[PDB]
RNA sequence: GUGAAGCCAGAGGAAACUCUGGUGGAGGCUCGCAGCGGUUCUGACGUGCAAAUCGAUCGUCAAAUCUGAGCAUGGGGGCGAA
RNA sequence: UGGGGAAAGGUUCCAUGUGAACAGCGGUUGGACAUGGGUUAGUCGAUCCUAAGCCAUAGGGAAGUUCCGUUUCAAAGGGGCACUCGUGCCCCGUGUGGCGAAAGGGAAGCCGGUUAAUAUUCCGGCACCUGGAUGUGGGUUUUGCGCGGCAACGCAACUGAACGCGGAGACGACGGCGGGGGCCCCGGGCAGAGUUCUCUUUUCUUCUUAACGGUCUAUCACCCUGGAAACAGUUUGUCUGGAGAUAGGGUUUAAUGGCCGGAAGAGCCCGACACUUCUGUCGGGUCCGGUGCGCUCUCGACGUCCCUUGAAAAUCCGCGGGAGGGAAUAAUUCUCACGCCAGGUCGUACUCAUAACCGCAGCAGGUCCCCAAGGUGAACAGCCUCUGGUUGAUAGAACAAUGUAG
């Protein structure tokens, strides 16, 4: 798959992860 | 058109179980070569 | 039923070009579009595709010879020279 | 028998304006544009086309799940299959090979 | 548009957040009534053969979203 | 006058080479370590022919003895290769059809192709097809080897020079007519701009030095010197002899 | 319109090989529409429709055939089947 | 001499009005004159990529305007992470610019209606693509990254970094043969129309189904059992087979095929009532078969010709490999279903020619393409007709010579 696509989802699981953080 | 009927008609008898397959092959062989003018004749060699 | 006496394969040529160098011709046409013998699987497809490359249309070899044969004499000569020098001296 | 234009400022026949008729619910002859027609991948090494992947254009693979896209095996695309059991003997035989010719070579020539 | 097989799943269809609007359609002719829901990408329908589940299926499905008949030669 | 044809063809505008169709010049690996002291082998994926010439081409899989990659490269196919042939290069290699080793390697009377008049510089002499050369003899000391070229003339190379055992394939070519004006039409439509050729008798004075006249003829002695200055020399040049030869060719 | 290689069947011969009927669809082959070209009437017009056109009659027509846009060669230079 | 476009023209397009001038006669008419009006796009093009080719950079020539040079004797680049905060770290490295196609390569829109003048854009209905954010359902896991089939392979999902291999984009001319859509042709039925001294169960017209999806199927090829000479299968055209045929049973690439949605609510054809107009309302019908060396477009399997073998790049996917990361009460980097947001800039009127372009002009000249009905006939020949379009080229009277054409 082309790297843009790979970019989308990894940048994705690293907003998810900041959120967690800040609530807990 | 004309090879196509025989050729149509022999598949038929074989199938049928009038005529065996080394009959069929000679037949087939012989209608490639200018032999029979129609089918009349073809069905009239069979039986001889 | 033969259709020609004595022209042959080049009788598409009409009659132009004069009568010898039609015969000519004749010599080479002949053998280039014939077919020969598969020396891998033994089948007889092998026919010419460039002009100087046989390829087989069964076990899809492909194999450099000659301009108009699959190989010529003088090629034909060297491999025999070449086995026959190689192996007295080294062995 | 009425006739028909086309729809588009390209008035050539230049292999990229690509027609087909057809009729309409309102009882006209129209002129539909369309794409071009997908090739099937070929194997790596026969050259055959692989069972089992549809034929498209290179652009819409990318809008397909996986599954529909490979075939469940070693190689799963771009090997026909038959090419792939070969693989598997001639890479297993040629181990085979190698061990005795070392073992032959070390121990027949080397006891010395 | 999208078939939906049986009556199971096209009122779980109905109980959406998008659901805007639904219609009957009822054809005399073949004696066939069409059910059609709107949601935001598809307009999906339901096929009844009978007419008699045809009252019991109005009054299952939500209040909240109106239901309409498709008068013959609607105005432009 | 004018400029007359053949001088114009020096400016390159319109008798250019087309090359279009080409894919890759015909050449060997460069010289390197493995292929110095030991040997590499590679695989033959395809026999191929590329527009305006003979002998059809060869492509062959190496590896990388530094590098985890592969390198492909080109070569002039000798008579008898055939696609998954495994040839080998380099000084230990064996004596075979379709394999490069060094010049030295090789013992009298062999013919090999695609001899590097100096070592490194990927193949020079004897390319065209059905064509060889030839050694004659070494020189075991000061490292040089003779050979015969396919003209006859003979020559001394470095004894580290490289050659691929065999004949270019391609054959006799040359031999059934043409017999049609457009098939030599279609040969050199894909070389350059060489045909038709007009007749230098036919011209007008201000174009050839052969010029017009109330007959076609020349008018002076056809062989010209040989210093003599740009658009003069339109015939034969620098000739030694002229006419039918008879006997047998001294030089050699 | 003509009907080259390859293929099928029958007949003759000691053999080498030769006859007959079909099949097939090769060629800078051929008659002939559109296009392209421009032989004759030394026709029409010749202060013309036109600073090269019009009519009848003609040459070639599956190949060295006809053609659009993009790019290159510039004056003692270019280009030229001349 | 019909219906639409490329180059070129630039308001010639539509409405209302008009004395002169222009339309080689007239003129109430006009492509003329005067005053107003008209060209709506995430889906059609440009924009993106490269071809022949052109021009910067490193360097060398020339008194100089400038000539050569395009990877060349160059220290020439880009990727990730964390910090309160930009300014701090860590890998890889052979290579490293732009311009150049409205006919090449290329993500995505179809039907109905509407204006004096525009619409694949505006209105109504039903869809799709790219990019960016996020939540529910279902899936997987305590054997940590799914099951089934001998097999070809199947299904709604079903981890995969560096580096590497392969496929698609991606390609000639001609010849006959087979399948599909459209058109033409023949028979029956329901409506309306023409003809009728006599004949004709007669002659003519209407009877339509889009994009986008679901489901069942269609040549080549491939897999399993088995083992062929009294050789067999088989094309219009002799190719295929112990390197595994025939035969029996299976898997799969390819709808412009059948049925259902969309969709009869639409469009079209008749009948019966309403009336200054703003205005209409309500009834019925919208079927069933046949044929072919027919015409046109498209797809597939074979074959012929070459000292001729018939472009490149952007872009997209699969595989080899195993870096990193992750649950037992939830976690989850699940390419599955549904849902949230956004898509900028310029062109779009009209002619394309015996009057809108070039020939001094409203000139018998010249100028690249798409669609293609009936009869006679071998036929895109010539001659007659239907749909659609014109009836425009200064006119009236007489019929000597000499002319041009037949
Ligand atoms: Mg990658
Ligand atoms: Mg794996
Ligand atoms: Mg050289
Ligand atoms: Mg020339
Ligand atoms: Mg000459
Ligand atoms: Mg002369
Ligand atoms: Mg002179
Ligand atoms: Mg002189
Ligand atoms: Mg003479
Ligand atoms: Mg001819
Ligand atoms: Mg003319
Ligand atoms: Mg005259
Ligand atoms: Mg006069
Ligand atoms: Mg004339
Ligand atoms: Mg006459
Ligand atoms: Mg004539
Ligand atoms: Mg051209
Ligand atoms: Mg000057
Ligand atoms: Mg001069
Ligand atoms: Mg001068
Ligand atoms: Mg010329
Ligand atoms: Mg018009
Ligand atoms: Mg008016
Ligand atoms: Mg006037
Ligand atoms: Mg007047
Ligand atoms: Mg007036
Ligand atoms: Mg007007
Ligand atoms: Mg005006
Ligand atoms: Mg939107
Ligand atoms: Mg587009
Ligand atoms: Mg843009
Ligand atoms: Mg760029
Ligand atoms: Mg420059
Ligand atoms: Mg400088
Ligand atoms: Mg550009
Ligand atoms: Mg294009
Ligand atoms: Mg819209
Ligand atoms: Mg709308
Ligand atoms: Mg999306
Ligand atoms: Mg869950
Ligand atoms: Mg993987
Ligand atoms: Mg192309
Ligand atoms: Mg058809
Ligand atoms: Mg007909
Ligand atoms: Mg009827
Ligand atoms: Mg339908
Ligand atoms: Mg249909
Ligand atoms: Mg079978
Ligand atoms: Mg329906
Ligand atoms: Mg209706
Ligand atoms: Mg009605
Ligand atoms: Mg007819
Ligand atoms: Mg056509
Ligand atoms: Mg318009
Ligand atoms: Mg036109
Ligand atoms: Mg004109
Ligand atoms: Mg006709
Ligand atoms: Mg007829
Ligand atoms: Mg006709
Ligand atoms: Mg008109
Ligand atoms: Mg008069
Ligand atoms: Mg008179
Ligand atoms: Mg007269
Ligand atoms: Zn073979
Ligand atoms: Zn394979």
């Amino acid at each position: 798959m082309r790297a843009k696509w790979r970019k989308k989802r990894t940048r994705r699981l690293k907003r998810k992860r900041r959120k967690v953080r800040a609530r807990s | 058109r004309r090879q196509r009927v025989l050729r149509r008609l022999l598949v038929k008898y074989r199938a049928s179980g009038k005529i065996d397959k080394h009959l069929y092959h000679e037949l087939y062989h012989l209608a490639k070569g200018n032999t029979f003018k129609h089918k009349r004749a073809l069905v009239e060699h069979i039986h001889r | 039923s033969k259709r020609t006496k004595k022209v042959g394969i080049s009788g598409k040529y009409g009659t132009r070009y004069g009568a010898s160098l039609r015969k000519l011709v004749k010599k080479q046409e002949v053998t280039q579009h014939a077919r020969y013998t598969c020396t891998f699987c033994g089948k007889n497809s092998v026919r010419r595709t460039a002009v100087g490359i046989w390829s087989c249309k069964s076990c899809k070899k492909t194999m450099a010879g000659g301009a108009y044969t699959v190989s010529t004499p003088a090629a034909a000569a060297m491999r025999s020279t070449l086995r026959r020098l190689r192996e007295i001296t080294e062995a | 028998p009425t006739r028909v234009t086309y729809r588009r400022r390209n008035p050539y026949n230049t292999t990229s304006n690509r027609t087909r008729v057809i009729k309409t619910p309102g009882g006209q002859l129209r002129v539909l544009h369309i794409k071009k027609r997908g090739t099937a991948p070929k194997c790596g090494d026969c050259g055959i086309k692989l069972p089992g992947i549809p034929a498209l254009r290179p652009r819409e693979y990318a809008t397909i799940s996986k599954p529909k896209k490979t075939v469940q095996r070693a190689y799963g695309g771009s090997r026909c299959g038959n090419c792939v059991r070969d693989r598997i003997i001639r890479a297993f035989l040629i181990e085979e090979q190698k061990i005795v010719k070392k073992v032959l070579k070390e121990q027949s020539q080397a006891e010395k | 548009p999208q078939e939906v097989s049986d009556i199971k799943k096209f009122i779980e269809i109905c109980r959406r957040k998008d659901a805007s609007s639904a219609r009957i359609k009822k054809n005399p002719k073949t004696q066939q009534i069409k059910f059609k829901v709107r949601c935001q990408r598809f307009l999906y329908t339901l096929v009844l053969k009978d007419s008699d589940k045809a009252e019991k299926l109005k009054q299952s499905l939500p209040p909240n979203l109106q239901i309409k008949d498709v008068p013959k030669r609607n105005k432009r | 006058g004018r400029v007359i044809r053949n001088q114009r063809k020096g400016r390159g505008s319109v008798f250019t080479a087309h090359t279009r169709l080409r894919k890759a010049p015909a050449k060997f690996r460069p010289l390197d370590y493995a292929e110095r002291h030991g040997y590499i082998r590679g695989i033959v994926k395809e026999i191929i022919h590329d527009p305006g010439r003979g002998a059809p081409l060869a492509r062959v899989v190496f590896r990388s003895p530094y590098k985890y990659k592969q390198i492909t490269e080109t070569f002039i196919a000798n008579e008898g290769m055939y696609t998954g042939q495994f040839i080998y290069a380099g000084k230990n290699a064996a004596l075979t059809v379709g394999n490069i080793l060094p010049l030295s390697s090789v013992p009298e009377g062999t013919v090999v192709s695609n001899v590097e008049e100096k070592p490194g510089d990927r193949g020079a002499l004897g390319r065209t097809s059905g064509n060889y050369v030839t050694v004659v003899g070494h020189n075991p000391d000061e490292g040089k080897t003779r050979i015969k070229l396919p003209s006859g003339a003979k020559k001394v190379v470095p004894s580290s020079s490289r050659g691929m055992i065999g004949i270019v394939a391609g054959g006799g070519r040359t031999d059934k007519p043409l017999l049609k004006a457009s098939r030599a039409k279609h040969k050199f439509a894909v070389k350059r701009n060489r045909w038709p050729k007009t007749r230098g008798v036919a011209m007008n004075p201000v174009d050839h030095p052969h010029g017009g006249g109330n007959h076609q003829h020349i008018g002076k002695a056809s062989t010209i010197s040989r210093y003599a200055a740009q658009g003069q020399k339109a015939g034969l040049i620098a000739a030694r002899r002229t006419g039918l030869l008879r006997g047998t060719q001294k030089t050699k």
